[PDB]
C-alpha cells in the first residue's frame, strides 16, 4: 500500500470505532 | 498566505470539513504524480489519492462483502458499511490521467466544477459523478489546486457559497 493511502487508511479505520 | 505543505494537509482538510456551515460528508485531496511513457516519452501528470477526511453523517451479500473488506484492511494495517463510507473508501485506489474525470478536468484546466442535484451529476457524463450519485451523493465538487485538486461530496444538494471558497482559498496553495 502506498504511505498516502496506508496513512488514511489507518485513520479511516480508527475514526470508525466511534 | 503561508505555503502550506503536506504534514497539514490532513489538518486543513479536517479544518475544511468542521469549520464549514454546510452539511458535506467529505473531503478528498487528489496529489499530482508523473508518469513516464517509454513509448512517446510524455511525462504526464496524473492524480492520485493524496489525503481525505470522511465526517459522514444495502443487501446483506453486500454488507458482508464489505464488513469482510475493512476486517482485512485492519488486518494489513495492523457495524454497517454505510454507501458514502465506501464511497469514500474506494476513492483510495483510484487515479486521474490529467484532463480525465473529474479531478482530470478540473487539474488541467485550473477549474471549479461545482455539480449540485443528482441529475447535475448524472447528467455530466463524468464516471466519477456518476459513482457518487449511486452511492448516495447528490452535490460533488472539485476545485484545481497549485498541487491538485480538492474534491468535496455531500448527500445533500448545496449550492456554491462564498463562505465555503474562501474557506478553501485559505486552506490550500493557489498560484
Amino acid at each position: 500500500l502506498p504511505i498516502a493511502r496506508r496513512a488514511s487508511l489507518h485513520r479511516f479505520l480508527e475514526k470508525r470505532k466511534d | 498566505q503561508p505555503q502550506f505543505n503536506e504534514d497539514t494537509l490532513q489538518q486543513r482538510l479536517q479544518a475544511l470539513i468542521e469549520s464549514a456551515g454546510e452539511n458535506w460528508t467529505y473531503a478528498i485531496f487528489w496529489q499530482i504524480s508523473h508518469d513516464f511513457d517509454s513509448s512517446t516519452g510524455d511525462n504526464t501528470v496524473i492524480l492520485g489519492w493524496g489525503d481525505g477526511y470522511y465526517k459522514g453523517e444495502t443487501n446483506t451479500a453486500e454488507q458482508e462483502h464489505r464488513k469482510r473488506v475493512i476486517r482485512e484492511l485492519n488486518s494489513l494495517i495492523s457495524e454497517e458499511v454505510t454507501d458514502t463510507e465506501w464511497f469514500f473508501l474506494v476513492s483510495m485506489t483510484q487515479s486521474f490521467v490529467n484532463g480525465v474525470g473529474l479531478p482530470g478536468e478540473s487539474f488541467l484546466n485550473s477549474r471549479v466544477i461545482w455539480l449540485s442535484g443528482s441529475g447535475a451529476l448524472t447528467g455530466s457524463g463524468c464516471e466519477r459523478a456518476g459513482q457518487g450519485q449511486i452511492y448516495g451523493l447528490k452535490t460533488m465538487v472539485c476545485i484545481a489546486t497549485q498541487n491538485g485538486v480538492v474534491e468535496l461530496g455531500s448527500s445533500e444538494v448545496i449550492s456554491q457559497s462564498s463562505d465555503l471558497m474562501h474557506k478553501v482559498n485559505n486552506l490550500f496553495n493557489f498560484n
